[PDB]
């Protein structure tokens, strides 16, 4: 796949992915994309539903596909490991949930980015993850379970 | 002067009804933005459930 980090001053605190059509950056963290063609694409600002601009062209566009409609409560697969939840975030044990980790992508079985991870360090035993996605007719929601630290 | 001068004294008709109009022109804008800045806080609030 295809997420390229965010740099500040040498260490790794961000994480960029690239979908179709667009590309998404969170707002929790500061830095520079240390590829010059994700560097000078105007980048704007918005609210929770985390609108970016994908002004790069189309020649390397699309990497990974957004997930469509008919969420089960299945397996789903990621970078530490896997999740089995749609209405909330499964309870992943400790390592993950350090800090950095923001814009890692949740995939599905068959490669198509569901979530963005955006929160939720540590919940307890069971740690629940603050992410973004669609709700019921592909509209992008936010959901933060509660005591949810910026990650 | 037999009468004595008031404030509205000056006021013909023309001139109230311009004022009331330019008086309620922006009051309405306002609250047409008003009335939009509450909806879509509704409907993002009826989006995640």
């Amino acid at each position: 796949d295809k997420t390229f980090p965010i740099m500040l001053n040498g260490q790794v605190n961000g994480y960029a992915c690239v979908v179709g059509g667009r590309v998404f950056k969170p707002l929790h963290v500061e830095g520079r994309i240390d590829n010059e063609q994700l560097a000078a694409i105007k980048l704007k600002k918005a609210s929770i539903y985390d609108l970016e601009y994908g002004d790069v062209p189309q020649c390397m566009k699309s990497d990974t596909l957004q997930y469509t409609s008919d969420k089960p409560p299945g397996f789903y697969n990621w970078h530490h490991g896997a999740v089995q939840y749609e209405n909330n975030r499964f309870t992943v044990p400790r390592g993950v949930g350090g800090k950095g980790d923001s814009g890692r992508p949740i995939l599905d079985n068959k490669g198509r980015v569901v979530a963005i991870v955006l929160g939720g360090v540590n919940e307890g035993s069971r740690t629940a993850l603050s992410v973004v996605t669609w709700n019921q007719k592909g509209v992008t929601v936010k959901d933060t379970p509660e005591g949810s630290e910026p990650w | 002067a037999q009468h004595t001068e008031s404030f509205t004294s000056a006021i013909s008709a023309t001139a109230w009804s311009w004022i009331k109009v330019l008086v309620g022109g922006t009051s309405a804008f306002i609250v047409l933005g008003l009335i939009a800045t509450a909806v879509v806080a509704l409907v993002l609030f009826f989006h995640r459930h």
